[PDB]
DNA sequence: TTAATATATACTAATTAATATATACT
DNA sequence: AGTATATATTAATTAGTATATATTAA
């Protein structure tokens, strides 16, 4: 299994590195695989030069990918992400822009998206999920 | 319905069933969530816009 | 009867791997045996990779939150 | 600006795959599309395999 | 050099065929790469979603990108997305969304990136844009 | 101590420590487990046997080899 | 992930075809790589070879293998048997030769091995399932 | 042509490494392929594990292997490994595991099996070849 | 009895690996 | 001394092109 983690279960490992989410990743990538989409990369990248330091954020980040696998947010994901939105608008479902393309890449890749809260997400038809708190 | 995929040299392929035969050598690939679409390749742009200026009108 | 090529890069030695031996790692373990070295895959731990995140001293990343605006209905095609 | 090659197998036309839409599954579904066809993957079935091990018992 | 194609430029395309595009990407396909972002393709494919007419629509998108290369959006991208959204918010100006993602994408590519205005890529810094009227 | 591995063309490489460098120009890989042993390659058979001599071990299989008859299994009906 | 299966669970498949078997195959066959190694591979063709219907059993054998993969026994699992195998001598453990050569494949290759008897479970580093 | 070394000739290489034994193999090389099943490579990392001067035979082991190709026991081994058991059990012929699998990788490549102790002598369709 | 199924091969194009250097930086 | 990346050329491998043919289920 592929597990992709989303934005807020990445910014909340690199600001407060807690040991029950190494406990976590530590024991899923023995048999499973930890990706991040290029799309939360873009939003942690963002993260970083936003902030007052960014060279010790930056190496931070660099430390935290050393163990992750970056997926290209590609062609085969934007079907899933047009299907995708166009039936969250019908059900006046909204979603963060950033967040509605983590979620298609999730389901084009069939893999169990890692939030951190869950809230509109279990609203997203075709997508695995998983909460850690 | 479906079709099966084989081997031709090194390279994989797709067996069409007799309906869904093209009557061109070459086709245009363009991928469609898991999958993808295969359709006759317009020789350039001007072919390209007239041939989707066919479909809407 | 498999060989590989000794070249420099940089100041040091490197051993040219053949495609058969190549590691899906970016750090090896090197242990001396006999005349030789034993090369085996050396990852860093998730336990390593969060010591050494809380090594470094920095602001929080997002310190109000994340902006994630929803996007616009657009009526592209008819 | 993928392009694939149609040939002939036996008394069926067949399409080369070029190697970045390459299968990881054996049949694919056929649906027309315009001017061509979508091929979608079909789950790698199981089923068809203990149906058969049933049948020559 | 690498040619990308921005939103606006792909939906008049598409809509509108116009002659004076078709030249463009004729003269420019003979000597260049004429690309899309797969952020363009996933606005484009939620334009045939959300439409009445999908299988036509489809259809036409399929026609368009025929003679496209799709790039995907890589991690190389990421660092100048960073770069660039964190100096649009400081002047206080805003390109928001994909748009951002698509500018981002030929910046690190180093690609002319093609509009329909001036409004879609405003004053973002180390972009070149080439505007083809409508 | 550790390695790093780089790229060098299309092919990928091992840069050395200094206290691992070799004085021959081509080694010998040998697979062991998920890793593999750089050694320097003996010229010919001679030199293999010659090499293999210096080296002072107890002998492997002092007692022979157990090679019992293949396990017994139901197999078909 | 990469699930392997030991010869009794493919004798089973082949001779009673259980619809448990056929549901776990369906359902990890979506997200994991199903496969055998050649040790096991070489056990199946010995038991078609020695067999009374012996055209019809490796029809069945060949049916089964057409979603699987057959991996070679390597060199890499080389190092993983000698270690395993002076283990279980150690420890006062007795195990199959060829079962002995398929777990330290299993190994080798970090992979699921899905047996018919697990309490295998005395041997080190190895990850089982059982089906019923 | 290929030369597959048995585990008998490899045990004896390395303990006692006879002057004859290197002078064959230095004459075989020049034409032909001298290689090992990774069946007698899994035998010899056994013999590795479980002696006393384990880094020591490891080193031994790793310059006998310096010369020779490292042939993996394969897929198309394993119908001539089946032909081969059911024939032998069914003659009554006595063959340990290993030399069953040895045997069968070497039938399977079409090469000359290199034997230390003759009674491999009752195998069929396997060529061998004896040194002293 | 006509598609389709299954496999096989000689060859050439295209792609990817490997060789052998170069460079500026930490 | 080591890190990191660059790249031209040739060597080698792998993909693709073209074809052939004997069986089998629709």
């Amino acid at each position: 299994m592929i597990y992709m983690l989303g934005t807020n279960i990445c910014v909340y490992a690199i600001n407060k590195h807690p040991d029950s989410y190494y406990n976590n990743l530590e024991l899923l990538a023995k048999n499973n695989t930890i990706a991040i989409s290029s799309i939360v990369l873009a939003e942690l990248q963002y993260g970083v030069s936003k902030s007052k330091k960014k060279e010790q954020n930056q190496s931070k980040l660099d430390i935290f990918l050393s163990r992750l696998e970056i997926i290209d947010f590609s062609a085969k994901c934007t079907f899933y992400y047009g299907e995708l939105r166009t039936e969250l608008e019908q059900k006046g479902l909204i979603i963060g822009n950033n967040d509605l393309l983590i979620a298609s890449h999730a389901i084009a890749e069939n893999a169990t998206l890692v939030t951190n809260n869950i809230k509109e997400f279990k609203r997203i038809p075709n997508l695995i999920l998983e909460n850690w708190d | 319905n479906k079709a099966k995929i084989f081997m031709n040299g090194q390279s994989q392929a797709v067996r069409l069933p007799k309906e869904f035969r093209f009557s061109v050598k070459e086709v245009s690939v363009i991928p469609l969530g898991k999958g993808i679409v295969l359709q006759p390749l317009p020789n350039s742009w001007k072919d390209v816009f007239q041939e989707m200026a066919e479909i809407s009108s | 009867m498999n060989k590989a090529k000794i070249f420099m890069n940089g100041q040091s030695q490197a051993v040219r791997l053949p495609k058969e031996f190549r590691f899906s790692v970016k750090e090896v373990s090197v242990i001396p045996l006999g005349k030789g070295i034993v090369l085996q895959p050396l990852p860093n731990s998730w336990k390593d990779v969060f010591q050494e995140m809380a090594e470094i001293s920095s602001d929080d990343i997002f310190p109000e939150g994340r902006k994630d605006l929803p996007p616009q209905k657009r009526k592209y095609f008819e």
